[PDB]
């Protein structure tokens, strides 16, 4: 029926942010340092350097 | 009973390949910044690859919101849709698709959604009320995958990526081809798709020091060193506290080498043409909590 159908409706409307500003939202640690790292070098292994299987 | 270690100046006298049970101690790391360490690795062409920043997932989300989506996609037998107007927001338009299973919407936490024009927050926001997420556009004839440089399915706290070099990108429409549509198992909405997923993993370079020699070691591995899944530590803080925590233990940061725990593990020597290392069969959470 359309009632569990206008349910679902409501459900996403309730995650969404239609009006205002659209603010910045909470981030993880690593995140947050990942975030601020940017223009450092990047730690990175070639795959052939590893074992794979 | 037969719990023997070999020592690392044996092993560096040795020519690969070859296995060793071994205890050293984790005299230092790579990479120093912890994220760092989470890759995506292809398993069909073996390429290791970034995951990419919320930065960079911004830029496609909102490049996404400046499209509008096509009406004639809307309202399918594989889905309802709905679109939403916005006020203050450059005139943007989110349609959410949601995806039946037999002509019936199920319940919500196996509810399938794609979508068009929705930020990485509103996804993320999506993601914990209903099953899945796929970002999705108005192509030309069919709904598509927005963008493989974005996640093809939002799951959870798992963000699926896909294979730019291997994948065959297909339309939506194929979901048609799922068993059913209340399950919703990665690799299969990646096979409907024509996806080959990559698969997160941990990679680090341990170096290993037992008082007898010192050795460089690989860590390459999804789940099973931490016990922490490498699919989900980069949207889980407290997965990311457990894995800052269990290497400030094996090795922490001033303090000397004299102090630090022993690592019991295997290691597995191999010619990659000098001879590298590599750590198998080895779990460190199954004696730590
Ligand atoms: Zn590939």
């Amino acid at each position: 029926g359309s009632e569990h159908q206008g349910a679902l409706v409501c459900l996403a409307e309730s995650c969404l942010t239609l009006e205002g500003p659209c603010t910045a939202p909470p981030v993880t640690h690593w995140a947050a340092s990942r975030c601020k790292a940017t223009g450092e070098a990047v730690y990175t292994v070639p795959s052939s350097m590893l074992c794979i299987s | 009973q037969y719990l023997e270690r070999t020592p690392l100046c044996a092993i560096l006298k040795q020519k690969a390949p070859q296995q060793y049970r071994i205890r050293a101690k984790l005299r230092s790391y790579k990479p120093r910044r912890l994220f760092q360490s989470v890759k995506l690795h292809c398993p069909k062409c073996h390429l290791l690859q970034e995951v990419p920043h919320e930065g960079d997932l911004d830029i496609i989300f909102q490049d996404g919101a400046t499209k509008t989506p096509d009406v004639k996609l809307q309202n399918t037998s594989l889905y309802d849709s709905k679109i939403w107007t916005t006020k203050n927001q450059k005139g943007r338009k989110v349609a959410v698709h949601f995806v039946k299973n037999n002509g019936i919407l199920p319940l919500s936490n196996e509810c399938l959604l794609l979508i068009e024009g929705g930020t990485l927050s509103e996804i993320c926001k999506l993601s914990n009320k209903f099953n899945s997420v796929i970002p999705v556009r108005s192509g030309h004839e069919d709904l598509e995958l927005l963008d493989l440089s974005a996640p093809f399915l939002i799951q959870g706290t798992i963000h699926h990526y896909g294979c730019k070099q291997c994948s065959s990108l297909r339309s939506i429409q194929n979901l048609n081809s799922l068993v059913d549509k209340t399950s919703w198992i990665p690799s299969s909405v990646a096979e409907a798709l024509g996806i080959v997923p990559l698969q997160y993993v941990f990679v680090m370079t341990f170096t290993l020091d037992d008082g007898t020699g010192v050795l460089e070691a690989y860590l390459m591995d999804s789940d099973k060193f931490f016990q922490i899944p490498a699919s989900e530590v980069l949207m889980d803080d407290d997965l990311q506290k457990s894995v800052d925590m269990i290497m400030d233990m094996f090795c922490p940061p001033g303090i000397k080498i004299d102090a630090y725990p022993w690592l019991e593990c295997f290691i597995k020597s191999y010619n990659v043409t000098q001879i590298c290392y590599q750590i198998f069969d080895t779990t460190v959470a199954e004696d730590v909590i």
